[PDB]
RNA sequence: GAAAUUGUUGAAAGGGAAGGGCAUUUGAUCAGACA
RNA sequence: GGAAUACUGCCAGCUGGGACUGAGGACUGCGACGUAAGUCAAGGAUGCUGGCAUAAUGGUUAUAUGCCGCCCGUCUUGAAA
RNA sequence: AAAUAUGUAAGAAGUCCUUGUUACUUAAUUGAACGUGGACAUUUGAAUGAAGAGCUUUUAGUGGGCCAUUUUUGGUAAGC
């Protein structure tokens, strides 16, 4: 009672029914996988520029 | 049984570009890569560590991480009915700068240069690109160019 | 009260200058239609008298008519036909001739018949099968005010200004062509002229590149 | 409420394109062209009539 | 035959009339349908869409959320409009005077506004005051703070509150949740 | 393929910035209209020169009329046809009144006797035979005799009505 | 006191099935408005 | 040397015969023809005349004729089987 | 070393200028990343099209397929 093993028929038509879509890019993307040494300094860089503008519009 | 290893069906993809064997030239190690740059992937067979997968050969992505001797790229991979974002760690020997972005920049500089001179002298810069328009009417002269009459050649075997 | 005769007389007077502006501009198109036709004929005669050959400029507009039906179409020609607004058989549209659009026509050649239209067949198409696209509605033109309401910002304010924008491809061809609804034509009154329809016109069929003989077949379908 | 076809209804043919009234005056479609009398050059004759 | 590109006879997918049978709510829909059709003001079109929303699409707005919106620059005199129910918050002690117009008012929220010298009016009294919605401020509550929201999109490496009845030990904290037993999710 | 006409077509293949004023090739085309005359022009230039339609352009297309369309001429026609097995050359002679009428008879004769369609026939050269006693074919030399007279026996008189009241006669 | 089924009477059709759809003739029968 | 004709194309050129359709229901709009008053083929048919008021038309039904029509449900890639 | 298919780019989330932040980096205010302020608008950066774009929840049926054009494997071949 052998059956049919595998086929790719109707697979491209099914994928195009709802359409293949873009990954919906955003501004300020996720920082997963970035260098931890660079990210440790960037956290302090934003801390110093937040209080700099706080002392400019005090 | 079947075989689906990491470097399967990579007999000719990872070859060494006949008569370019040996060490790699030093200009590939002195090129800088910043976050946001556009690069294309072409794996090197002489460098084993940091080798990309066979799917990513020829793809183009955006650099998002700059490591010591490697870089991080972003590749959009089509899985099923959607595109999935992939983060890859490749050494600098398997990548190079993408030239498709290069000519875009001086077009930005030329468009700013063409527009800057026209603000002083005139409206309608006409800074857009246009396709190959159909050719216009001209006059064909036969002075010294008398048309030679051709005819089809009779069948000759010459085996 | 008021407004029974006052602004009616003002409206009937204000509409009169629009009829005068259209009349003088339509007159200006008639002189340059016949001037551009005599000059090409005179340029061909002068080059022959000077021992030369005068070639003409390549046509900058084609009229594409869909021949093949709906069923059994490959996806790449199916997407191209949807980008030319040819969704049914015997449908027609104007296409600007460039390098990008010439490659589009070669993909759907076994399904469409196209060619270079003249002024007489273009003029008869807008008058009989001219329909505008206003708020996703297929509104017949039928008047110079409706064309002025939706296309009046790009100069065109009459039915002949739109016609002049088509045959003389100007800076606003994209907005003028997209305003027109795709043409719904019938079957030709004298037949297709060939025993079999789905062959190339060079080989004896009906599709492919088919130049100014296209005016005979379009006028029979109109 | 009904689409009346121009080119066979003269009242519609005058509502649209008011230039059509004076188009029938000079008739503007049976215009006689100026008769020029230049002849093609000799080199074009034997090229067309070549074997 | 027409080669269809989109779906034929597809509905808009938006509500055009409330599903409720409230005769008083339909009177406000009847009143504001006339206003949005004959004023050409963007305020009246928002109210019709907000009046068609369901119960979960109209979260309650606390009285402290109104007081935070009146602390903005040049917004202390704008009439607060909330299409929903205004609830009372006991975490605040100083409330301003500016009036609030809303559909429903609770016993605690109505008494707190009036005691501070405010005014609680209905949505039909706003139509005779601001037909064009002048000097108004539309406030609506958070939609993703619902208990059913956190269970949406459950999957591996999502952390999206798997659906359970009882919580604590021996309830979905074994293999599949920690590295000691098998794998971490 | 239809009622034929004779055209002349001139090519130019596009002048680049390196080589201006090209050689301006020309040949003669037997076709039905101007659509196929340009198509059959590029078919033979791809058999003789490094050129195609995209690399060249058409200079002038002119219809060639018969100089003496009311004179019976003897033509010698060289053709190159493709059969089911191999390609062969053939020389045929047709007695007609014009160059375009001899081509019409040739295409009907080649399709009837050799089953050769229009796409498999190449027209090498058609030329008028100036003098007599140069006709080497027997089916043309019969009509060159002095005082040629021949009857038409068994006249088949075509009728219109279905029933005739007389017995027909085939006299002539 | 229904149907399957059966008798009688009346009407109609029938050259190795019957039944059906569209159209009309013929026969039977029915309706409307008569403002 | 001077024309005609054929062929192709154009006319906001003229004109005859036939067929199907008459939707909408105060006025409004765009126009045309006129010195004007107004008129008009201008955002959808009116005018005149005859015949029958009964089986004239139409509906129902039986039969005849022309063409077409294989068994219903079910499993199945596939059922008149 | 093709043809056909295939990745990326064709701008405002852009370009340029000025100088602020850091515990990172450099011999070094050098660089890096992120900002402040200023300048440049829709012929604003090819073509065509768009019964709009984006997002979420929930649930049914299905998980025995077959045929044809072309490419191709086993087989003498097959409605294999």
């Amino acid at each position: 009672a052998k059956s049919k093993n595998h086929t790719a028929h109707n697979q491209t038509r099914k994928a195009h029914r709802n359409g293949i879509k873009k990954p919906k890019t955003y501004k300020y993307p996720s920082l997963k996988g970035v260098d931890p040494k660079f990210r440790r300094n960037h956290k302090h860089a934003l801390h110093g520029t937040a209080k700099a503008l706080a002392a400019a519009k005090k | 049984g079947k075989s689906h290893g990491y470097r399967s069906r990579t007999r000719y993809m990872f070859q060494r570009d006949f008569r370019k064997h040996g060490a790699v030239h030093l200009s590939t190690y002195l090129k800088v890569y910043k976050v946001g740059d556009i690069v294309d992937i072409k794996a090197n067979g002489s460098i084993q560590k940091g080798m990309p997968h066979k799917f990513y050969q020829g793809k183009t992505g955006v650099v998002y991480n700059v490591t010591k001797s490697s870089v991080g790229v972003i590749i959009n991979k089509m899985v099923g009915n959607r595109y999935l974002e992939k983060r890859l760690n490749l050494r600098v020997e398997h990548i190079k700068h993408s030239k498709c972005r290069q000519e875009f920049l001086e077009r930005v500089k030329a468009n700013a240069a063409k527009r800057a001179e026209a603000k002083a002298q005139g409206v309608a810069v006409q800074l857009k690109r246009q396709p190959a328009q159909p050719r216009e009417s001209r006059i064909v002269s036969t002075e010294g160019n008398v048309p030679q009459t051709l005819a089809p050649v009779p069948y000759e075997t010459f085996i | 009260a008021e407004q029974v005769a006052a602004e009616r007389a003002a409206r009937k007077a204000a509409n009169k200058e629009k009829r005068a502006i259209i009349l003088e501009r339509n007159a200006a198109y008639q002189k340059e239609y016949e001037t551009a036709e005599r000059n090409i004929i005179q340029a061909k005669r002068d080059a022959k008298a000077a021992g030369s050959y005068y070639v003409e400029a390549q046509h900058k507009l084609v009229f594409v008519v869909r021949i093949k039906g709906i069923n059994k179409i490959p996806p790449k020609p199916r997407k191209v036909l949807q980008l030319l607004r040819l969704t049914r058989i015997n449908s027609g549209t104007f296409v600007k001739v460039t390098k990008a659009t010439l490659e589009l026509l070669k993909l759907i050649e076994p399904y469409v018949a196209y060619g270079y239209p003249s002024y007489s067949t273009i003029r008869q198409l807008v008058y009989k099968r001219g329909f505008g696209k206003i708020n996703k509605q297929r509104v017949p033109l039928s008047d110079n005010a409706i064309i002025e309401a939706n296309l009046g910002k790009y100069g065109i304010l009459s039915i002949d200004d739109l016609i002049h924008e088509i045959i003389t491809v100007g800076p606003h061809f994209k907005q003028a062509n997209n305003f027109l609804w795709p043409f719904k034509l019938s079957n030709p009154s004298g037949g297709w002229g060939v025993p079999r329809k789905f062959k190339h016109f060079i080989q004896g069929g009906s599709f492919g590149n088919r130049e100014e003989f296209i005016n005979k077949l379009v006028k029979s379908m109109n | 409420v009904l689409k009346k076809n121009p080119l066979k209804n003269k009242q519609v043919l005058l509502r649209l394109n008011p230039y059509a009234k004076v188009f029938a005056a000079e008739k503007l479609g049976s215009k006689k062209a100026e008769k020029t009398g230049t002849k093609p050059a000799a080199v074009f004759t034997e090229t067309l009539k070549h074997d | 035959g027409i080669d269809h590109t989109s779906k034929q006879h597809k509905r808009s997918g938006h509500r055009t009339a409330p599903k409720s049978d409230n005769v008083y709510l339909k009177l406000l829909v009847k009143l504001y349908t006339f206003l949005a059709r004959r004023t050409d003001a963007p305020f009246n079109k928002v109210v019709l869409k907000a009046l068609f929303l369901s119960k979960i699409n109209r979260p309650p707005v606390s009285v402290s959320r109104i007081a935070r919106a009146l602390k903005q620059e040049g917004a202390a005199n704008k009439t607060v409009v909330v299409v929903g129910t205004v609830t009372d918050d006991a975490r605040i002690f100083e409330f301003p005077k500016t009036t609030v117009a809303a559909l429903r008012f609770t016993a605690g929220a109505r008494a707190k506004i009036v005691k501070a010298g405010g005014e609680c009016i209905t949505l039909d009294q706003l139509a005779v005051r601001a037909p064009k919605g002048q000097n108004t401020l539309i406030l609506r509550g958070p939609r993703n703070s619902r208990e059913a929201v956190r269970h949406f999109g459950m999957g591996p490496h999502k952390g999206k509150a798997p659906r359970i009845l009882s919580t604590g030990r021996k309830f979905e904290r074994a293999r599949g949740r920690r590295r000691s037993k098998g794998f971490k999710v | 393929m239809a009622h034929f006409k004779e055209y002349q077509v001139i090519g130019r293949r596009l002048p680049t910035e390196s080589v201006p004023e090209p050689k301006l090739f020309r040949m003669r085309i037997f076709a039905s209209n101007e659509v196929i005359a340009k198509s059959r022009y590029w078919y033979f230039l791809q058999k003789l020169h490094k050129v195609k339609k995209a690399s060249g352009e058409i200079v002038s297309i002119n219809q060639i009329n018969e100089a003496h369309p009311t004179k019976v001429k003897n033509f010698g026609v060289w053709v190159r046809y493709d059969s089911r097995s191999g390609t062969h050359n053939m020389y045929k002679e047709i007695r007609d009144v014009s160059r375009v009428a001899a081509v019409e008879t040739l295409y009907q004769d080649m399709a009837a006797r050799h089953r050769a369609r229009f796409r498999s026939i190449h027209i090498l050269k058609v030329a008028e035979i100036e003098k007599t006693a140069d006709v080497k074919r027997q089916y043309v030399k019969q009509f060159l005799t002095k005082d040629l007279k021949f009857p038409l026996p068994h006249r088949v008189q075509k009728s219109t009505k279905t029933f005739s009241y007389k017995r027909p006669s085939t006299f002539y």
